DNA sequence: TTTTTTT
C-alpha cells in the first residue's frame, strides 16, 4: 500500500504577518496579474454565490474478487478512466482474469467547495467594470 | 546566417546611435533604484522600446522598407540584437488587401473590451529520480509572427521512466486580449452604418481601452486560420504588434492669466463664439465645468458635488445649439437624443457561456458630461431610474445572472420644451412641463427662456448671425484640468453668513413667487461658491463668491 | 433574455 493511500491527516501552511516583516499584503483582483502563478498571494474581497459542500473523490479501490488482492487507482485529476477487469497479482499469467469493480468504504475522500470573490468597489478605477474571482475550499 | 547578419547590423546601428543606450541605461537604473528602496526600508518598468522612425530613414533605406513592407523578417532579430545587447549590458474603409501584411497605423474609438485569460508559454518540469529540472516551450499564432510548426500535451513520463513533476513559480505565463475598434463616425461616408475590424493586443498592456474611447493604434496586420482549406468564406483578420496613443511656459501663462479679477466674464464671454446673450448662461456652464468639491461624512455617505441642469424656453434660444458647445468643450462626454431604452441606466448583460457586462450611457459618463436631449419626449419607462442615477449616485443591477452595485457620479444636462406651444409664462409657473414633482427637487437649474420681442435686440441678433455667416477654446480646457489638482477649495466662515440669510430669504419670500426650496438648494449655495473658487482657483472660500451665487439665484429662477 | 402589438 502506498502511504499515500492511508493518510487520515492534513498540512496547513502558514503565513507571515506583515508586523514583523516590518521589523525584518493587500492586493486587487485587478492587481492579480495572470503571471503569478505558483507564487503565494494574500487577497481580500467579499464572498459571493458560496456554493455547497459536495464531496471529492481521490483514490479508487479496486475490489480482485477472485485471487482476493486489492488494486488501487489514485486520482488528483477532475476525470480518469477505467481500467481493465483486474490487476491481481494471480489473476496475470492465468487464463481466467478476476472482474473488479470499485468500493465506497475503501476509497478515501476530501471536503471540496468552492465560490465567488466580488472587488471591494472602492478600488474600481472610474470608467471600469469589477470582476471577480473563483476561489477553491478544501477540508477544514 | 541571414538571422545573424540581419541581427548584428541592426546591433551596430543600436550601437550606432547612443541616444537609446542611456534611455535602456535610465531604465535599468530606475528599476534597479525601485528594486533598492523597496528592499531597504520595508525590512515595474518592461522591456520595449519606443524607436523612432527618424534614425532609420537616415540609415539605410533598403532597411526602411524591409521594415515596413516585409516586419515579419526584421522585428524579431531586431528585438533578438535589443536583449543581446541588454545582456551584454549586464483608415479601416481601405484596409483589405492592399495596406496588407504590413505595418498599419488605425485610428478609432475603443469600444466593447473582451475579458483578461492569461496563457502559458514556458514550462517547468521536474524529475524525481535525476533530481533536475527541465524545459518544455509551446507556441500559438499570435506570438510568433511567423509561420512555425505549432507544437501544443502537457509532458510527463519523456524518456526513462522519471516522474516528469512539473513546477510552477518559475514556469512563465503571459495574458492576453482581444479589442475591436471601429473608424470615427464622422469621417464616414454619405451616408452609412460604420464597418470595423480588431487588433489583439499583449502582456503588458492588457486592460488600457476600456469601451469608449478616443484611440490611435500602431500594429502590424496580421491574417490568420485555415481559410475555408480546412475540410464558406475565411481568413479572418486581427492586428498585433501594438502600441497605445490616446509647458512650463503654458503653465507660467496659467498662473500668470489667474491673476486677474474679471477673467470669469471673459470667459463667461469666450464660451459664446456664436451665441447672443445669455451671460449668465455661459457662468453656470463654467461652474458645471468646475464640479464643486466632494466632502464624504465621517461613517457616513457622499455627497454629490456636481450640478446639473435641465432647460425649457421658447423653441429659438439655442435650447439644442448650447448643447455641442458643452460636448466639444468638455471631457468624456456622451450625447443622448430622444429615447434611451434599455442601457441608459442599466448594462443589461446580454453577452463560452457566461455574463459579461457593458457599461450603459450614465455609467460610462462617469466624471463627465451627459447631454440630454427631449426630456418630456423621453418615454415614461427610464423616468423612475433616472431619480436613482441622479440623487444615489449608483447603479444597481439585478437580473437572473448576478445582482450588483457600481458607481458613477456623472454631470447631465437635459433640453426640453414647455407643453404646448409657448405658453411659459401665461398659464401657470407650475407644471408648464408636466414632470414629476421629484424632479424638481432632483435639479439644480431651471431655466425660463421667453422670445421677448424688441427691435434693439432684434438688430443685434440680425448682425450677430448676418456677420456669423461671413483666449480661445484649447487654452480653456487645458486651464480647467490643470485648475482640478491644485484648486480644490475649502469654506470659510464668510461663507455662512450670506447664504443663511440667504436661504431665510428662500423661505420666507421665494415660495410667495414659485416653488421649491429644498435643503439641497442651500447645498448648491454651497457648490457654486466652490465652484467659483475653483474657476479663480482660490483655496479659501470668499463672501463674493456668495454675492455671485444670490444673481445666480435670481437670474435662474426670478 | 430582448422587439411589434391592443385591449
Ligand atoms: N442667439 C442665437 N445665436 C445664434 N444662433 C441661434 C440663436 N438662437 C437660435 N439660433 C439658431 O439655433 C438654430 C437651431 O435651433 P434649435 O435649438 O435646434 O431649434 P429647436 O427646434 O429648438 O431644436 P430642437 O432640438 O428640435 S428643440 C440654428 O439655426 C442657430 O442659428
Amino acid at each position: 500500500f502506498p502511504p499515500n493511500l492511508t493518510r487520515r491527516y492534513f498540512l496547513y501552511f502558514k503565513p507571515l504577518s506583515q508586523n514583523c516583516a516590518r521589523r525584518y499584503k493587500p492586493l486587487s483582483v485587478r492587481q492579480i496579474k495572470g503571471d503569478f502563478l505558483g507564487q503565494l498571494i494574500t487577497v481580500r474581497g467579499i464572498i459571493t454565490r458560496v456554493s455547497d459542500v459536495k464531496p471529492a473523490v481521490e483514490v479508487i479501490a479496486y475490489t480482485c474478487d477472485q485471487c482476493g488482492y486489492e488494486v488501487f487507482q489514485e486520482v488528483n485529476s477532475r476525470t480518469f478512466t477505467p481500467l481493465s477487469e483486474c490487476t491481481s497479482e494471480e489473476c496475470s499469467q492465468n487464463q481466467t482474469k478476476g472482474q473488479l469493480f470499485m468500493s465506497t468504504r475503501a476509497s478515501k475522500f476530501s471536503a471540496f467547495q468552492e465560490c465567488k470573490i466580488q472587488e471591494l468597489s472602492q478600488q474600481v478605477p472610474v470608467g471600469h467594470i469589477p470582476r471577480s474571482l473563483n476561489i477553491h475550499v478544501n477540508g477544514t | 546566417a541571414v538571422f545573424g547578419d540581419r541581427v548584428r547590423r541592426f546591433q551596430e546601428f543600436l550601437d550606432t546611435f547612443t541616444s537609446y543606450r542611456d534611455s535602456v541605461r535610465s531604465i535599468q537604473v530606475y528599476n534597479s533604484n525601485n528594486a533598492a528602496n523597496y528592499n531597504d526600508d520595508q525590512d515595474i518598468l518592461p522591456h520595449r522600446i519606443i524607436i523612432s522612425l527618424d534614425d532609420l530613414r537616415e540609415f539605410d533605406r533598403s532597411f526602411w522598407s524591409g521594415i515596413l513592407v516585409e516586419p515579419a523578417y526584421f522585428i524579431p532579430p531586431a528585438e533578438k540584437a535589443l536583449t543581446d545587447l541588454a545582456d551584454s549590458m549586464d483608415s479601416p474603409r481601405t484596409l483589405t488587401a492592399q495596406h496588407l501584411n504590413k505595418l498599419v497605423s488605425v485610428e478609432g474609438i475603443v469600444t466593447k473590451t473582451s475579458l483578461v485569460r492569461p496563457k502559458l508559454i514556458r514550462s517547468v518540469h521536474y524529475a524525481a529520480k535525476t533530481g533536475r529540472f527541465h524545459y518544455r516551450d509551446y507556441t500559438d499564432a499570435t506570438t510568433t509572427l511567423t509561420t512555425r510548426i505549432p507544437t501544443p500535451i502537457y509532458p510527463t513520463e519523456d524518456t526513462e521512466g522519471n516522474k516528469l513533476t512539473t513546477e510552477y513559480g518559475y514556469s512563465t505565463f503571459i495574458d492576453h486580449q482581444r479589442i475591436t475598434v471601429q473608424e470615427m463616425p464622422e469621417m464616414a461616408p454619405a451616408g452609412q452604418l460604420p464597418r470595423s475590424i480588431d487588433v489583439i493586443l499583449d502582456d503588458d498592456l492588457v486592460d488600457k481601452t476600456k469601451p469608449g474611447d478616443r484611440v490611435n493604434v500602431v500594429g502590424v496586420f496580421k491574417s490568420l486560420g485555415a481559410g475555408g482549406m480546412n475540410q464558406l468564406i475565411g481568413f479572418k483578420t486581427l492586428i498585433l504588434g501594438n502600441t497605445v496613443y490616446p509647458t512650463d511656459f503654458d503653465i507660467r501663462n496659467i498662473n500668470k492669466l489667474s491673476k486677474k479679477k474679471d477673467i470669469f466674464d471673459i470667459l463667461s464671454q469666450s464660451l459664446a463664439p456664436s451665441i447672443y446673450g445669455h451671460d449668465h448662461i455661459k457662468k453656470a456652464i463654467l461652474l458645471m465645468l468646475m464640479g464643486g468639491v466632494e466632502k464624504n461624512l465621517e461613517n457616513g455617505s457622499h455627497l454629490r458635488g456636481d450640478i446639473n441642469i435641465l432647460m425649457v424656453g421658447d423653441p429659438s434660444t439655442a435650447k439644442s445649439q448650447l448643447l455641442r458647445f458643452v460636448l466639444n468643450t468638455a471631457s468624456l462626454a456622451i450625447a443622448t437624443t430622444g429615447r434611451g431604452s434599455s442601457g441608459v441606466g442599466l448594462t443589461a448583460a446580454v453577452t463560452t457561456g457566461e455574463r459579461r457586462l457593458e457599461a450603459g450611457a450614465m455609467v460610462l459618463a462617469d466624471r463627465g458630461v451627459v447631454c440630454i436631449d427631449e426630456f418630456d419626449k423621453m418615454t415614461d419607462v427610464d423616468r423612475v431610474a433616472i431619480h436613482e442615477v441622479m440623487e444615489q449616485q449608483t447603479v444597481t443591477i439585478a437580473k437572473a445572472g448576478i445582482h450588483t452595485t457600481l458607481n458613477a457620479r456623472c454631470s447631465v444636462i437635459a433640453a426640453a420644451n414647455p407643453v404646448f406651444g409657448q405658453y411659459d409664462v401665461n398659464r401657470d409657473p407650475h407644471q408648464n412641463i408636466a414632470l414629476p414633482d421629484s424632479l424638481l427637487s432632483r435639479f439644480d437649474l431651471l431655466f425660463v427662456v421667453t422670445d421677448d420681442i424688441n427691435e434693439i435686440r432684434d438688430r443685434s441678433i440680425s448682425e450677430h448671425v448676418l456677420r456669423t455667416h461671413r483666449v480661445t477654446i484649447p487654452f480653456l480646457r487645458k486651464y480647467v484640468q490643470y485648475a482640478k489638482e491644485r484648486v480644490i477649495p475649502q469654506l470659510t466662515q464668510e461663507a455662512i453668513n450670506v447664504i443663511v440669510k440667504n436661504y431665510t430669504d428662500l423661505r420666507n419670500d421665494d415660495n410667495t413667487k414659485k416653488s421649491p426650496i429644498t435643503a439641497r438648494t442651500l447645498e448648491t449655495l454651497i457648490r457654486l461658491a466652490t465652484a467659483h473658487a475653483k474657476v479663480r482657483l482660490s483655496k479659501t472660500v470668499n463672501k463674493v463668491d456668495a454675492k455671485v451665487a444670490a444673481n445666480l439665484l435670481r437670474f435662474a429662477l426670478l
